């Protein structure tokens, strides 16, 4: 809750696994596992964490070269060149989840273009 | 190709 960071809670995070043989590993906010949180630091770093474990971390600075993002409603798909993952924002209503997503897009968009399908 | 494919498959999570 600093002026140093922006944070949003995620319903779920899916890591694309092909870049047995699962396609996705899917993480959710649990009372035991920990809350799923997307963090953007004012310095330009992006994290996804579940409790203490960092599932994703990289710089958004000069990311126009190697990072693609697409928004669909309350979801984002991220592609780095290769790695891929998707995220859905949480909320009591479809509207609150979209409000969360949109506020996040507003921060991401300072660093990279967030595209539509 | 795979990207474009997974942009559409993001519907798996949508209502």
């Amino acid at each position: 809750a600093m002026g140093e960071v922006s944070q949003w809670s995620l319903k779920r995070y899916g890591r694309f696994m092909l870049l047995g043989s699962p396609t996705w590993k899917v993480f959710e906010s649990s009372e035991e596992s920990g809350s799923l949180v997307l963090t953007i630091v004012v310095s330009g770093h992006f994290f996804i964490s579940q409790g203490q474990t960092l599932l994703e971390g990289f710089s958004l600075i000069g990311s126009k070269n190697w990072l693609k993002i697409v928004r669909r409603m309350d979801c984002l798909l991220f592609g780095t060149t290769s790695r891929m993952f998707r995220v859905q924002f949480s909320g009591e209503s479809k509207e609150e989840a979209l409000e969360r997503c949109c506020g996040c897009v507003q921060t991401l968009a300072q660093y990279v273009t967030v595209q539509e399908p | 190709d795979l990207w474009l494919q997974e942009v559409s498959n993001l519907s798996e999570w949508l209502n």
